[PDB]
DNA sequence: CGTTTTATTTTTTTTTTTAAA
């Protein structure tokens, strides 16, 4: 009890607990008292704080705060046990016991800039998540059969000479009879989180460095990779010293990250007037031709063959029998051309209009710590509802062909690296898209463009070349499709204003409520037998004028989009 | 209430004390929006049995509001009325109850309410 | 139970304060108020100072509850609210809203007191948690009101009582129980 | 004897021995004149609460010691009771029977006897380990006896150390062996059930002796333990769950000797042919009558003193797209039957020199694909386009049924009692006897009685069996419906 | 089906929650029509000799009766439902200002409408004197200042203000010399910000 | 005619398959003049709510969730049990249901589930206890500004 | 008559070996 400065106590003696009781003004609300209680509707054993508010107080502490925080952290952490524990009854009758807490605090910077001298510091930057570990373990203290004393420790030596099997009589007990005994023991969590620096900063003609990072208890189950951070920590070590002289220790750990919001694509992890939104336009019955000028808002192609989009995003209806099989729901369609189309950039936006990746062959496609053979997987990773559209077919390895057979036609999927069978499958589909072999020439004709199989065209429907055909008429049209369309590189904002041709974010969620309802049937009702086995689609029409059911033959406006596509294979 | 108050009204004819005129006005007014707005709603080819104002509606038989009473009465257990346990009164504590069973002490205004 | 509710009610409550001008354009309001004299204490309802603080007109200190030492010693009288304690006015939590309000622009220490009255709120109401711990059994026939206050049952009022009931279907047949 | 409740608690659950659940349900004659002598009870935690909830807490908060208590009542149970099975005086572990993922265990549940739900993975050695020591005095000649202990079965340690000698005076000392027992001791680790994931984090686990690797890596389990953690975090820390019991859930039966008495009594019905026929594929004409035996495996036979012959059979047949999504019914339903990729290899039945694993291995991923369905069956597709390396490692087996290779790995010889089916595809389609059955396939006929026939599949779209092919197909299409959810029950027809 | 219908009533009142343009009466039309055409599901066997009143028409004669329970019930409902937003605005106003439509008026509704808006009549008779007074209960209680000084607003729309004025235009900036006597009908249906 | 309910058409009308002691006769909406003792028979409720349950028709039997198989243990697993929205109408099946099954057995459950409550709701701070939640953290939303007009 | 013991992993180049239309 030094009280001349560097008091040991003042903080929980009566200052920072009375600046917490001191946290007042009126509408009695102004608190940092009551945060807690709204903690304690489920028992969080945590709470947030600021950086800037001692400072509304003061200037005498944030400077002596901000240098021993390893110190004033759990100082406060005495307050707020011995200032809260209060408050379970206001006198004696109710406790079943305390338990623990968590303190959390709230200008940027970067890794290039921190070093010798922002030691034992409290900081704030901001990068970008990588990868971390799991959840392990760690206590505060236990204790020993020899002495039975809770094995007080400083930080989150190992008992010197004083044995403690010893008062009994003389017979001594040298060297160390200390059993650990966990059963009295604490527990804690880990993480060792990590990072990666900004874009922005010099990795170009240098590499792009980084550090590593230490959690604590709650703040792990939190954070995932390709994400956006900005935090506190502190600039601290592990190793020792006077390794050709003293090479050493990086690191930090948490206190209080800051994570981000960006924009408009994070509904992934963490309204009914969207609702009047989507259904006042399905309530005309102009739809299905509509959005036949949508699925390209902004540039020619498929377009009146763009209908038989209507069927395959919400897809048919994966209905299950009481037989055996688990029918084709999922159901496959197909592009095929050379380049010039824009063929490369639609396909680019697709991505961009539910989830799945986008290149063709080789480039998705068949660790140095704690001895684990890790195996990130296969191909449903981003396609189990989602699913892909891609180049290349034959244009890639004949090893990495069979599990398209396997993937595709069935999702007869299984494992034999190591001894053990993934019995994975998935609602996934793909299409194809094409720069094979002499296009419109040889569709018409017999079948080669894939110099492999005839297997191929074998569990795919519509045939939809692309081509850059001669017309005269449409030559100066696209001529003049592609300039200001490049050109002032312009097109973003009035594709929106269509009625229903529009808004790209609401179609993604009117379309993730269409398919996502229920799995709605058709009505009663050349037609050979794989064209029929089509059949899915006349299930589609009930997601895509949104019935329950719906006969043969309205819904042969496919047939009209697929005898297109029969000419390829008439005879 | 408009439903079957008026069994207490061809009970009692409730005096000065209970009931109020223009409350009974109300069966005027009840009556004739429900059945002339009715008479399009279902009086084509309406009921064939239970054809007046009908049997089964009601909106508050239940005499349970469970009510908390301010205790501003005779300290010593003053012994009441009630079908629940009454033992212990008090002018301070309380035995809480549903309104069924003390219609007594406030028709009194023996007893009080919080 | 609403907010105001209770100040239709509270500032009902009538205590001597000071009025600085003497009777009004008009004399003396016909009431138990007689008329009004500066520098002479007036005992009012206190739905006035409003119309008198907010109309620069006049002061105003508080009953003697309102005060540091009772309420320093009431923080531990309560200790024997197993059932509930001692009841300065049993209003002190909502006249204490207004009255700190508006008063304190030239009351001495409006704090210590906001300090110890939100340290004795929650507190008594703690104990409606945790006495609620007890309560079990269809137990219509205790209740506890001995000591208690104005300003908390409302707080309760409206969703106990109103689950209780679809309970309190079950709260003659054979062996097995009946609702 | 820590806090002296200890013996309270043991007489709570010998309390547990007054009347009909124990006086007649329990044990006695519910173990021991079935006669297994496994010293391990199932515990039923929603009885023992029901009698001493307090003790059904007593282990949730603290189960570190109700162990030699709960071993203490039951010998003196068994002990005061049968006197035959109590010359086995040793802890005579117990049931004990919160599941949460693998994922969430999270610094907690420590002293608590809770389940998670996992692979078994790394099924890994089996080594045992030493309890006491029976030295001998041999000038004196006294059994003498040294108890051993470890974290892994209580809280202390002796000071665990060498087998003792010239400990009392330098006189003849020695061990005793035979009765200083052992205790077999296992080791795994358990992942989540990966379809929950979005890396997916594992445990690790400790065994003994009557709970020895009831299952293979390739299974998963519901697996109940208690927590530890023996280390000194910085005077780092690592844990274990461990305090086990076993159950699984990947199996197949209420079947005492009613429901064979129910299976015995329908036979008769002659043409079961009909039925059974009919059975799992109605949701395909067409077979099914003939696919009867790949399932059945086949028969044994051995001559007196001599050899053998394999029994079993395997056949597959067509025009191009039923014969994908019909290698089923049985893949799912069949015991432990295992079809496989299609175009396979690095395990039908090869080493792959691919020595860039574990830097040495001479067996270090030896197997195959076939000896995972030993007494099963197996099917493919794409054997129209597969290798010929392996074919030759077919003719072996349809004649055979037994692998025998030796390049240099080892002279193998294991058995092998399976069956397994192949694909197709016409080089040229439509022509099976206008040219001739044989090589429209591109294909061998060497395979004579190898597959055990020679057999056709079909088709033409038609004008006459036009509608007929709508009319039943879709037939099919509108009883895959409800009344003829998403789909209720498809009724009529 | 058998009426599960008034699940999809819920939404009808969507845009018309606090922001209300108007009003739609619909979701009811062959709803009614076919409720009398299946009184003939209801009458087919009604007092027949076809089985003499036994067994098989007792269980689905529950159904006859359950058919009419859900009938008049969401018939209770269906105004009723809608007589409670109605009662909100219809104390925010006397007859000064009744609905903005009057476009989805279930075409008697008018029946409930003025009988309801004349049970307040009772009320009427006792609430401002014994004779009565139409009261104010809802709007202007400002403590009420001096009588002709302009208005502003917060977009009110409707313009149905009965009171006395030779043209408000009642909106935002309704702004002419207005009289307190023409300015008491509305508060808080997108009005009052301001003076 | 009743203690009304939202779902009128979901109120009576969850399903149930009980058995049969004899014959039938012409169930019209169904498949069908006579059919077994003993059947898999559909039953939505609401006619049999108040058709003689002692008749010689139809026998002990339950949704076996609504049997003990479950509940009676649920009461044991009354500690943190969750029960989501599944089965939706189960603080109340029983209201009607109990002795209708007249098994004389499952009275008690119900109540020891939910009289958990007086202890569940600490922490406060079905398609029933839907208006009382929004109730529970509404009234102290604006108990928020009983305090002042925050 | 006292006071102390003990751990290493990944990549090269050779000589072996092994792969597809
Ligand atoms: N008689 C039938 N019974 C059941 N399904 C049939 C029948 N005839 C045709 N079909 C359907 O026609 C489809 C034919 O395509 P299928 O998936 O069989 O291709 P495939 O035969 O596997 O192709 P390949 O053998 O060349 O790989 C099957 O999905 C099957 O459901
Ligand atoms: N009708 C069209 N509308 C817009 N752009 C087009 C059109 N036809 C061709 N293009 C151009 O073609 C380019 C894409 O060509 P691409 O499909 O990549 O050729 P390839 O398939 O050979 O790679 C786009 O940048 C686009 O500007």
């Amino acid at each position: 009890n030094q009280q001349d400065a560097q008091i040991n106590l003042q903080a929980v003696k009566k200052k920072y607990k009375e600046f917490i009781r001191t946290f007042n003004e009126e509408n009695f609300f102004y608190k940092y008292r009551d945060t807690l209680k709204r903690n304690y509707l489920n028992g969080r054993y945590f709470l947030e704080i600021e950086m800037e508010d001692l400072v509304g107080f003061d200037e005498t502490l944030a400077d002596k705060l901000n240098k021993q925080p390893t110190e004033h952290l759990e100082i406060f952490e005495e307050a707020a046990r011995e200032v809260a524990d209060e408050i379970t009854a206001p006198r004696p009758e109710h406790e079943e016991h305390m338990h623990d807490i968590q303190i959390l605090l709230s200008n940027p910077t970067n890794i290039r800039q921190l070093k010798s001298d922002c030691v034992s510091k409290l900081v704030k930057i901001a990068g970008i998540i990588v990868a971390a570990s799991g959840i392990s373990a760690k206590a505060t203290r236990m204790s020993i059969q020899c002495l039975s004393c809770s094995t007080v420790i400083p930080n989150l030596y190992a008992l010197p000479r004083k044995c403690n099997t010893e008062q009994a009589g003389r017979p001594k007990c040298p060297l160390d009879p200390f059993f650990i005994m966990p059963d009295k023991c604490k527990c804690v969590d880990f993480q060792t989180l990590k990072l990666q620096e900004l874009p922005d900063f010099v990795p170009q003609g240098e590499i792009p460095r980084h550090l590593q990072l230490f959690c604590d208890r709650s703040l792990c189950e939190r954070v995932v990779p390709g994400n956006r951070v900005l935090i506190q920590g502190i600039y601290s070590i592990r190793k020792v010293g006077k390794a050709v002289v003293g090479v050493r220790a990086p690191y930090m750990r948490v206190v209080g990250i800051t994570v981000d919001s960006e924009g408009a694509g994070a509904i992934s992890r963490y309204t009914s007037d969207e609702e009047e939104h989507f259904r006042r336009m399905a309530a005309s019955g102009d739809i299905y031709e509509r959005l036949s000028q949508s699925l390209a808002p902004s540039i020619f192609g498929s377009r009146d063959i763009k209908k038989a989009i209507t069927c395959m995003l919400f897809g048919g209806s994966r209905k299950r029998l009481p037989d055996g099989l688990c029918r084709r729901g999922d159901i496959n369609v197909l592009l095929l051309g050379d380049p010039g189309t824009a063929k490369s950039q639609l396909l680019k936006f697709v991505e961009k209009v539910p989830i799945a990746v986008y290149t063709s062959g080789k480039g998705s496609s068949t660790d140095p710590q704690t001895r684990n053979f890790v195996m990130e997987g296969g191909a449903m990773v981003l396609a189990d509802g989602g699913v892909v559209c891609i180049d290349e077919f034959d244009k890639m390895r004949e090893d990495d062909r069979v599990a398209i057979h396997e993937a595709m036609e069935q999702q007869t999927i299984s494992i034999a690296k190591a001894g053990i069978t993934t019995t994975l499958n998935s609602r996934c589909s793909v299409l194809a898209a094409a720069n094979s072999i002499f296009g419109r020439w040889d569709d018409t004709k017999g079948e080669e463009n894939i110099d492999f199989m005839p297997t191929i065209l074998s569990r795919f429907d519509m045939i939809f070349i692309v081509k850059d055909i001669h017309d005269e008429s449409r030559d100066i049209t696209l001529a003049k499709h592609i300039i200001n369309v490049h050109l002032s590189s312009n097109k973003s904002a009035p594709s929106e204003p269509a009625e229903g041709e529009i808004s790209l974010s609401t179609f993604k969620k009117y379309i993730h409520y269409c398919r996502t309802h229920c799995g709605p049937r058709l009505s009663e009702a050349p037609i050979t037998v794989r064209q029929l086995e089509v059949i899915r689609i006349s299930e589609s029409l009930a997601k895509i004028r949104l019935q329950p059911f719906a006969t043969d033959e309205h819904v042969n406006e496919a047939l009209r989009l697929f005898q297109v596509s029969t000419l390829d294979a008439a005879m | 209430f408009t439903q079957h108050i008026l069994n207490q009204e061809e009970s009692r004819e409730p005096d000065d004390k209970r009931l109020s005129p223009e409350e009974t006005k109300f069966a005027q007014e009840f009556a004739s929006n429900v059945d002339e707005y009715f008479h399009k709603v279902a009086t084509q080819y309406m009921p064939n049995q239970q054809r007046g104002e009908a049997e089964q509606r009601i909106v508050t038989p239940n005499l349970m509001s469970h009510v908390f009473l301010k205790a501003n009465v005779a300290v010593p257990a003053v012994i009441v009325g009630v079908d629940d346990e009454e033992v212990d009164m008090a002018a301070g504590s309380q035995h809480i109850i549903p309104y069924q069973l003390v219609a007594d002490l406030i028709q009194n205004n023996q007893a009080q309410l919080i | 139970m609403d907010p105001s509710i209770i100040e239709f009610i509270g500032e009902k409550c009538m205590i001597s304060i000071i009025p600085n001008f003497s009777n009004e354009p008009l004399h003396l309001i016909y009431g138990p108020v007689g008329p009004f004299r500066a520098g002479f204490p007036v005992f009012v309802p206190l739905w006035m100072a409003t119309h008198l603080r907010k109309q620069q007109k006049c002061r105003i200190v508080p009953p003697e509850w309102m005060d540091m030492d009772i309420l320093e010693e009431i923080k531990e009288e309560e200790k024997r609210s197993k059932f509930f304690t001692k009841m300065p006015c049993e209003h002190y939590m909502v006249v204490a809203q207004l009255v700190m309000s508006t008063a304190p622009d030239d009351v001495p220490r409006c704090e210590e007191l906001r300090t110890v009255i939100k340290d004795i709120f929650d507190i008594r109401e703690s104990k409606l948690r945790t006495s609620i711990d007890a309560f079990i059994k269809g137990e219509g026939t205790y209740a506890k009101l001995d000591n208690l206050t104005l300003l908390e049952i409302h707080s309760v009022r409206p969703i106990l009582p109103y689950s209780l009931d679809h309970i309190a279907r079950y709260q003659q047949r054979d062996t097995s129980m009946l609702s | 004897e820590g806090e002296q409740f200890i013996k309270d608690i043991q007489r709570e659950y010998v309390d547990f021995l007054d009347d009909e659940e124990d006086q007649g349900i329990y044990a006695g004659h519910v173990k021991d004149m079935i006669a297994e002598k496994s010293k391990r009870l199932i515990v039923n935690v929603n009885d023992l609460k029901r009698k001493n909830p307090q003790r059904a807490l007593g282990l949730l908060s603290n189960a570190a010691d109700e162990q030699l208590a709960f071993g203490r009542a039951l010998k003196e149970y068994a002990s005061t009771v049968d006197p035959g099975y109590a010359k086995m005086h040793e802890d005579l572990f117990v049931g004990f029977e919160r599941h949460v993922t693998p994922r969430s265990l999270t610094s907690i549940y420590l002293g608590n006897m809770v389940c998670v739900e996992g692979i078994v993975t790394k099924v890994s050695l089996i080594r045992p380990k030493v309890v006491r020591s029976v030295h001998y005095c041999p000038n004196t000649r006294k059994v003498m006896e040294r108890k051993y202990t470890d974290l892994t079965s209580f809280e202390a340690v002796p000071s665990g150390a060498a087998y003792p000698t010239k400990d009392e005076d330098g006189n003849l000392l020695e061990t005793e062996y035979g009765l200083s027992v052992y205790k077999d001791h296992q080791t795994l680790t358990i992942q989540e059930m990966p379809e929950k994931a979005p890396l997916p984090r594992s445990v690790d686990i400790v065994c003994d002796d009557d709970l020895v690797d009831r299952c293979k890596p390739g299974d998963r389990v519901q697996i109940v333990g208690s927590y530890r953690c023996l280390p000194g975090k910085r005077g780092t820390f690592r844990t274990v769950l461990l305090a086990n019991n076993i159950s699984l859930l990947s199996k197949e039966l209420d079947i005492s000797r009613e429901d064979i008495m129910l299976c015995k009594k329908l036979a008769k019905n002659n043409d079961i042919f009909e039925l059974l026929s009919k059975s799992l594929a109605p949701s395909i004409g067409h077979v099914k009558q003939a696919i009867l035996c790949l399932l059945l495996g086949g028969v044994e036979k051995i001559l007196p003193n001599g050899t053998r012959l394999r029994g079993d059979i395997n056949v597959l047949l067509g025009d191009p797209s039923a014969k994908s999504q019909l290698l089923r019914y049985v893949l799912n339903t069949a015991p432990r039957a295992i079809p496989t990729t299609g175009r396979g290899s690095s395990g039908v039945g090869l080493t792959a020199a691919v020595t860039t694993d574990q830097e040495t291995g001479e067996r270090r991923l030896e197997a195959g694909a076939m000896v995972l369905a030993d007494r099963g069956v197996v099917c493919i597709d794409e054997f129209d386009k597969m290798s010929d390396i392996d074919r030759t490692a077919i003719h072996e087996v349809m004649e055979q049924g037994r692998v025998t290779i030796s390049k240099a790995g080892i002279h193998a010889s294991l058995n092998a009692r399976c069956s397994v089916l192949a694909a197709a595809n016409p080089v040229y389609g439509r022509y099976d006897q206008y040219k001739t059955p044989m090589e429209n396939i591109g294909l061998q006929d060497s395979l004579l009685s190898r597959f055990d026939l020679l057999f056709v599949m079909l088709d033409v779209i038609d004008s006459d069996v036009d509608q007929m092919i709508s009319d039943h197909v879709v037939r099919m299409h509108r009883y895959r419906n409800p009344k003829e959810y998403e789909k209720y029950d498809a009724l009529l027809h | 089906m058998f009426g599960e219908k008034a699940f999809d009533l819920l939404k009808e009142l969507e845009r018309s929650s606090q922001t209300i343009p108007a009003f739609d009466d619909d979701g009811v039309r062959q709803v009614l029509e076919e409720i009398k055409a299946i009184f003939e599901e209801n009458v087919a066997q009604a007092s027949s000799y076809n089985a003499s009143g036994d067994r098989s028409l007792w269980p689905l004669l529950n159904f006859r009766h359950a058919a009419l329970q859900r009938n008049k019930r969401c018939l209770l409902a269906y105004l009723y439902e809608r007589c409670r937003r109605i009662k909100a605005l219809r104390w925010e106003f006397g007859p000064i200002i009744p609905g903005d439509i009057k476009q989805a008026l279930c075409e008697p509704e008018v029946t409930f409408f003025n009988n309801y808006s004349k049970s307040l009549a009772a009320y009427m008779c006792s609430a401002g004197y014994n004779q009565g007074l139409p009261i104010d209960l809802t709007n202007n209680l400002r403590p009420p200042k001096s009588l002709y000084i302009e208005v502003r607003c917060m977009e009110d729309y409707g313009k149905f203000e009965l009171d006395d004025g030779e043209v408000i235009h009642l909106k935002k900036n309704s702004q002419h010399y207005l009289p307190r006597a023409q300015v008491e009908s509305l508060v808080r249906q997108g009005i009052l910000h301001h003076i | 005619p009743n203690y009304y309910s939202i779902e009128d058409i979901f109120v009576t009308q969850e399903k149930v398959e009980c058995r049969v002691n004899t014959k039938l006769q012409r169930m019209g909406f169904l498949d069908s003049d006579d059919l077994e003792p003993g059947r898999t028979v559909n039953l939505p409720l609401w006619y049999i709510k108040e058709l003689k349950v002692n008749n010689a028709y139809f026998t002990v039997a339950v949704p076996d969730i609504y049997r003990n198989v479950h509940k009676a243990v649920c009461e044991a697993e009354t500690t943190h049990i969750e029960l989501g929205r599944l089965h939706p109408y189960f603080y109340e099946f029983g209201r009607y249901l109990t002795p209708y099954d007249r098994n004389h057995v499952i009275g008690r459950i119900i109540f020891e589930t939910l009289r958990q409550r007086v202890r569940h709701l600490l922490d406060i701070s079905d398609n029933i206890e839907a208006k009382l939640h929004e109730a529970g953290v509404r009234t102290n939303s604006q108990y928020i500004e009983w305090l002042q007009m925050t």
